[PDB]
């Protein structure tokens, strides 16, 4: 009855999405034909027979990987009016996914989920899934967060963005896109989580000992996030949490609403025996900094709000115990003005284990959920990159031929600059 | 005769009535299904304060359940014990408060109000001679503290003469579940203190040491913590249910522990409480429950009763005892922390005694106090409140839906005015 | 004595009397081939108002069937009940009204009205002394508009003593079936008011209203729609058939309703309605049923009772009960809503009460209301009407049937001295 | 009891007529053979043995189209006496199909017709069959509508009349045909329903995915929408409609009698799953200008009345609910002095699927009938058209030499001007 649909825009939201509506059928012994042999009412709309669908827009501008979920195992699962295909790709490049290719399938999109909205009555939100670095996933996801803010508007939107890698960064044009997506999303977005590629593949060599990751693994963690985000909505809890409640306890400034996920325990099989994975072990496993997502180091900034979320076989008084201890160390250090730092949240089912796998069955997990002031050194790292390649003019050209005013890179640069000084307004104490 | 309506609010509220329900049921025989396998024919003496006969000799509880969505009424009504509650009663919303204050009491609350207030006038219209009200909720959630408060601010002007009291319960000093719960908190106490008669604080924190400390349960979940509040509940009204030596109920303790109008804010205790195993290693005599509903571990609120002074104590005893063994420890108490009461209240200890103990116990007793060691729970709030409206943090979730900055200033205003009187009759003498 | 003829018009008035009639046949043990099977006694005592005894003790419905095509003909015949009319009473045509007032009134309602009045002239004489008719029909149809207010004209001009009354069915104010319905009620209210005693007004959607949020079906059908109409019917003349401590009949009602000849419209209510798991968390008594007839949820027309006042209330009661339960609840209604009736009558409440309960229930209650809220029934016909006359469209299906445009004038002119009257006494004192 | 015969004329109406009587054989199990191993009485005269016929007259002027039905599967099923032929056809021309060639069978057709008439007694009306653009269904039609009007005046007849497309025409001519048969027909006509091939193709290929459509998949989809509105004399239904009910609700004005059709769902095999197809889901499909059959903007004109047939297991409470929120939207707006739109019928049985067809079997279904001035844009084309070639007097003689008045033009073409304008008077609003 609170249902909630997802978008997944671009290659990389199709290919988290794969590993996604994968662990959602395991989670609920649901067929990959639809059948099963209504606490699962929120993700999937029934049909008159014995046939569940999933409440997800496949969207993006190359017909690749779109294609490969029409002909793969997951076949039969999918509306196919939902598979939204596009000519050609925006090809690394804000201004063809905003403006040239952008504006001519937007109205077909928006015909699609406002028909999902009409047969949900308790729409809670969106969850947008996308990259910052790629053309689709930071153009035509600025053009989408432009019309539902206009449409809905008091709807949670939440996205669970890839932000791009310090060091290993593919696209050159990356410095490019991210600063023109943030630019658009800022007046649209509610709550937008960060998640690094480069990050994961140390969590993967460290812990789980492979040495040679893929990026189907990679979509394994990230959707373990987000299966325990959503775990409210489809389980019962002893203290559940809603997607409304996100945006209201970890955004305390209007501007500044990019907190990061972390998630615990990530271990491999055999490294499942010989120790016992207490809720107080595994807690101060969140907030090493050696498991952040993001390569930031936490100890340059300080915690505003934490969201903790639990799930398992969880005691609610062993909880209060673990929090209070790292509430008690000198390296963790919160803001002056922000005395309350944590919202808990416990849900009972333990995280299954997809078959062909690589991680090991437990009975507890943590995702956390922080909102701290250690990204601003990134971002800042993010404008020196900016304005080295935009002083001397380069790739301008590709980006003022396909329908943009040259002087808008100053509109969002300053911008961007001006949300640099906010982190320093943040940063600084109280008085007396 | 003397019939009492429960309304339930928020998350937290209903998951106490859940076990509240249950609690009352064993001290009536209620079987699930809702009829009466009891034995003792004393439980059908006093039945129609909460519950309604109905046709069939089944019998209903006179519940009310609010919520802002069906999530957790769904939980209820398919648990146990979710089968004896009228379906009609059941009432929720689509939206969801979003854990809020602002939402909870201005924007979807007025527009669930009128369909509350017209099923809590039909159990209004049923009732004989109605006693008063109750309520269970929070403070530092979004729907208890909107939808509760507001819910107490259209029965007051209804019924003024009926009691008004509320089973809230109380953030935590050392960890927090809600980060904006000096905003909720602060926005509904300058609620409770104008349209209540008493007000029970209890602290989650407080009751994970007894589970702990006491009860050595290793593993205490909500279930467990929750029956205690619920045997606090039971213990209030059992004057009212069963005869006794000398009989009490909500409108005797409404005027012997509330000396001015503004201090109605309690703390609750109960005992006896012990181990599993260990119990048969001590007496069950009435000096054994004197002495554990005084110390400090036993309060249900997060407050040392060592710092302040007490104004008004009222203990409700259970079960067949002797009113002299009463005497010697309610004196003695009284003697030997002389300093710890306050002196211009002479004998300021009210005795309450039926005759029914609880369903396999030999007797029982339950605290209810009054102290100025309250005024560390207003003042850990209040500067909590003010480090962070000052930089107006968390404020474009309040003041996008209708509240200007004046009214944060009127219930900081107000709670610093409470602080300042427990503050005076601690030093005064 | 005291017989009742029954006149079924229109598609959904036979579609209400296919119901009706197994109704009646359940309150009187009448098995679908038409012999008796009953087991009290008291069930064969009044069969003649409404039964005809055959030769072979099988007994046959005083019924009449009017329609200008075979279609829902063929299919009252061919259900449940079909084989229990007599095969002479169905009376058809082979046109059809084509959905219009003028086809149903002017050229078809003149050549089939002589075949009807044999028929009803010869259920007259061999009834013993003839209480009155009754008429089940629409307003928005063309059939039962047309020739269902022809019969009244022909009716009245033979038999002025005898009382007549139609459970019409009135169109609804969100949706809509006709769309020439503002044409068709309007040239039906016009002889609705200068030849019927009383008049029963039903609006489909205050039906919807009672299946969806009293009853909780999730698929109701019209045949479950039509089951509440017919219950209502068969509460009117409930305390024709059978005796009671304070006995009523369709003459009485037609006499303690009607203030002012003119002023003759309704609105019927029925209690009680429960949910079907969900009665067993009610007892049903008096004020269980005093409750339910009052609210504006119960209303069988699409008016809220809150804006108008009543002018006069019947409640006729079924079952055995106590007569000061009743007048506790009677009287009460009438002080705490004092405001909401007339001034100028005293003890507009007319009791009515009746030993016999329906099968299978304990007790049972029929509501028959006169207000002045039904006076915003007619301001939203008298708008879109006006709204559509001015333009004159849809007026060539009229005009080409021998209808000149002074024939709407006057019933316009008629409707709004109707709203004026309702308007006056609204507002009286 | 009710029986209606149905007329159809030309190749356009042969053709569409082979998929409906197609189509009422396996509504009532009646073999090819006119055997079956009375609700069917309205559509089918039993002989004196166990055969049932059609009541229809198939007539046309050439000998092409009527011998493959006297040659087809459908052989042993029609009266021999009904296939009535011609020697040449009209050759795309009014002059042909009124003076010249219509004057020497008009006789024989309604000898036949009216021997029809006598054996029925609850005869409703005609359903005639044609197309605007051909020379037999604009011309012959013309005639035949004179003469029903003479000889029988009080029958409801209607026609399933083909409009020519605006973009897509094979006669050169169907300017001046279109024009010429209005003139003749406005004054005889009740109700004539208006059905275009080129949004048909849009439907199929959009909705059905078939990019290859020929005339026999065009000819399922129209006698699906000749079922339904012939479904409540055929069975009994929970709230049903007459032939006479249709011209009483959707003509406003005596010149305006041109409604529109619009059947939904129409969707494929596949994709009949992973959807539920409810009756609030299905009726926002009709109001949606995608799916509407002829090649007009709704939103550039106001809806005066509109009927709505539903088949099939239909709730009479959600009916109401999905009316309801359809007057609440903001583009689909009705006419100032109509507060009252909607005609409504309910039928019990569900439409059957051919075998061989197309469509997938369903468990409901609607058919539209809407009358807008949406269609007063389309007209005013259509004099654009025949103003520029009669300026020049293009093809004039072809029709001057077939025994017709050259002044007759300016009869027509100031007629349907003097009707343009009549839209202009109902499109202006009431007063105060
Ligand atoms: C042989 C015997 O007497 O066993 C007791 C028992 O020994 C003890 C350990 C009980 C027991 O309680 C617990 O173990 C406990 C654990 C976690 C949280 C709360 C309770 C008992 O459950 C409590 C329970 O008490 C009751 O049944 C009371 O009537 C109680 N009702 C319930 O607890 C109850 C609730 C739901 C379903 C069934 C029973 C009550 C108390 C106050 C007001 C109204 C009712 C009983 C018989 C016992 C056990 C089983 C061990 C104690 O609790 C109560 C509430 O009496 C714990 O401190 C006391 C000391 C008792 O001696
Ligand atoms: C154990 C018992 O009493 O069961 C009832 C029952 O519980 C309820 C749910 C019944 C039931 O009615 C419905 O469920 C219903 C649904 C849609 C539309 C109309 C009715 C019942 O059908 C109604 C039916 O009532 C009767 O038989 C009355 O005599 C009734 N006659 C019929 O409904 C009837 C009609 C055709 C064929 C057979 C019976 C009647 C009412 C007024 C005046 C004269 C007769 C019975 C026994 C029941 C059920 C089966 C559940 C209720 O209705 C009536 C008319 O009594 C719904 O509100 C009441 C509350 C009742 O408690
Ligand atoms: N987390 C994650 N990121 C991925 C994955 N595949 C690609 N990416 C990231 O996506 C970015 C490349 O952009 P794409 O999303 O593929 O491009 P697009 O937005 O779909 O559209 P085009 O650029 O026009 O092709 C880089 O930052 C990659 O690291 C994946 O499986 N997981
Ligand atoms: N809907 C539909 N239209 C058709 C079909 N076949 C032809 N038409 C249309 O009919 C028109 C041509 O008219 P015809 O019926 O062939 O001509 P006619 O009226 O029989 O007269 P002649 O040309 O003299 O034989 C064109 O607009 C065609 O698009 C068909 O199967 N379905
Ligand atoms: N004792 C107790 N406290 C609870 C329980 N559930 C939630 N809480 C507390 O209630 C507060 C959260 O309120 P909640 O009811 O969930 O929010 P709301 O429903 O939006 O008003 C926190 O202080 C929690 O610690 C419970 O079952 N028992
Ligand atoms: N309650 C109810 N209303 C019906 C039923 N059938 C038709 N109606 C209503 O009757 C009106 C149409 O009248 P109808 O009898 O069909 O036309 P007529 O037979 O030509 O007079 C509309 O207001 C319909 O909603 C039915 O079975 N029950
Ligand atoms: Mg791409
Ligand atoms: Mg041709």
């Amino acid at each position: 009855m609170r249902e909630c649909i997802s978008i997944h825009v671009g290659q990389a939201g199709v290919q988290i999405g794969n590993a996604c509506w994968e662990l959602y059928c395991l989670e609920h012994g649901i067929q990959p034909d639809g059948q099963m042999p209504d606490s699962f009412n929120t993700f999937f709309s029934e049909t008159g027979a014995g046939k569940h669908v999933p409440r997800a827009v496949f969207v993006d501008l190359e017909p690749t990987v779109i294609d490969e979920v029409r002909t793969g195992t997951y076949r039969q699962l999918f509306h196919p009016e939902q598979l939204i295909t596009g000519k050609e790709d925006a090809a690394n490049n804000y201004a063809r996914g905003h403006y040239t290719i952008g504006k001519e399938i937007i109205d077909l999109v928006l015909d699609r989920i406002r028909k999902l909205a009409d047969q949900c009555t308790g729409l809670q939100g969106f969850l947008v899934f996308h990259s910052f670095g790629g053309g689709t996933g930071s153009g035509f996801t600025s053009l989408l967060m432009e019309r539902l803010s206009v449409d809905y508007g008091k709807k949670s939107k939440l996205e669970f963005s890839i932000y791009p890698a310090p060091q290993v960064s593919t696209a050159v044009v990356e410095p490019y896109n991210s600063i023109l997506t943030t630019h658009t999303t800022l007046e649209h977005s509610d709550c937008a989580f960060m998640v690094d590629n480069e990050a994961i593949y140390d969590i993967c060599r460290r812990n789980l000992d492979i040495e040679r990751p893929t990026y189907t693994n990679l979509n394994r963690l990230i959707s373990q996030i987000v299966s325990s985000i959503t775990a409210s909505l489809r389980f019962d809890g002893a203290l559940n949490v809603d997607l409304t409640e996100f945006q209201t306890n970890l955004v305390p400034y209007p501007r500044i609403h990019f907190p990061l996920a972390t998630y615990a325990p990530v271990i491999s099989a055999e490294k499942a025996y010989h120790e016992q994975l207490s809720v107080a072990e595994i807690t101060n496993a969140c907030f090493e900094p050696a498991n952040q997502m993001v390569k930031c180091d936490p100890r340059h900034g300080k915690y505003m709000a934490c969201c903790l979320l639990y799930r398992g076989d969880v005691v609610p008084k062993d909880v209060n115990a673990a929090i209070a201890t790292i509430k008690t160390k000198r390296s963790i250090q919160f803001v002056d003005w922000c005395p309350t730092g944590f919202k808990v949240g416990i849900n009972y089912q333990p995280p299954t284990v997809v078959p062909g796998g690589d991680l090991a069955k437990v009975q507890r997990a943590v995702c956390m959920l922080s909102n701290t002031t250690a990204i601003a050194e990134a971002w800042a790292r993010l404008d020196h990159k900016f304005d080295l390649m935009y002083a001397k003019r380069a790739f301008v050209h590709w980006y003022v031929g396909e329908g943009m005013e040259e002087g808008e890179f100053s509109e969002a640069r300053e911008d961007m600059a001006a949300l640099e000084k906010d982190y320093e307004e943040v940063g600084v104490d109280s008085v007396e | 005769m003397r019939e009492i309506v429960h309304i339930q609010a928020g998350q937290c509220g209903n998951q106490i009535g859940a076990k509240f329900w249950e609690v009352i049921s064993d001290e009536h025989g209620i079987d699930p299904t809702g009829s009466y396998h009891g034995d003792s024919d004393l439980q059908l003496e006093r039945i129609n304060v909460y519950y309604n006969e109905a046709a069939g000799n089944k019998y209903v509880p006179r519940a009310i359940l609010v919520d802002l969505e069906p999530g957790t009424m769904d939980s209820v009504r398919s648990g146990p014990f979710g089968q004896i509650f009228r379906p009609d009663n059941f009432v929720f919303g689509q939206s969801g408060a979003g854990n809020n204050w602002a939402k909870g009491h201005y924007t979807e609350g007025a527009e669930l109000v009128d369909s509350v207030l017209d099923v809590v006038r039909k159990e209004s219209e049923s009732c004989d001679c109605l006693q008063g009200f109750q309520l269970t909720h929070s403070l530092g959630g979004g729907t208890g503290s909107g939808m509760g408060t507001l819910l107490i601010s259209k029965i007051r002007e209804e019924y003024p003469d009926r009691i008004m009291n509320t089973f809230s319960v109380v953030p935590s000093p050392k960890v927090s579940d809600t980060v904006v719960e000096p905003y909720n908190a602060t926005l509904s106490v300058h609620q409770l203190v104008e349209n209540t008669d008493e007000t029970y604080c209890i602290d989650n924190e407080a009751l994970y040491d007894i589970c702990f400390r006491t009860l050595k349960l290793t593993t205490p979940t909500y279930g467990d913590l929750n029956h205690l509040v619920s045997a606090t509940m039971s213990g209030v009204t059992t004057c009212l249910r069963f005869p006794g030596q000398l009989n009490a109920d909500l409108r005797k303790l409404a005027v012997n522990m509330v000396p001015f109008p503004r201090l109605h804010f309690f703390m609750p205790g109960f005992a006896p409480l012990t181990s599993r195993g260990s119990q048969q290693y001590r007496a069950l005599t009435v000096p054994e429950l004197t002495q554990q509903m005084f110390d400090a571990k036993n309060m249900m609120a997060a407050c040392d009763p060592r710092h302040g002074r007490y104004l008004t104590v009222a203990a409700v005893f259970r079960g067949r005892m002797s009113m002299k063994e009463v005497d010697e420890q309610m004196l003695n108490v009284q003697n030997k922390n002389s300093s710890y009461f306050v002196e211009w209240i002479p004998n300021n200890v009210k005795t309450a005694v039926c005759d029914i103990p609880p369903r396999g116990l030999k007797m029982s007793a339950t605290f209810i106090g009054n102290s100025t060691a309250i005024q560390e729970l207003f003042k850990r709030i209040s500067e909590q409140f003010t480090a962070m409206f000052r930089r107006k943090a968390f404020l474009h979730w309040y003041t996008g839906e209708g509240m200007d900055e004046m009214e944060f200033t009127e219930a900081e205003s107000n709670m610093n005015d409470l602080v300042s009187e427990y503050q005076q009759y601690q030093d005064a003498t």
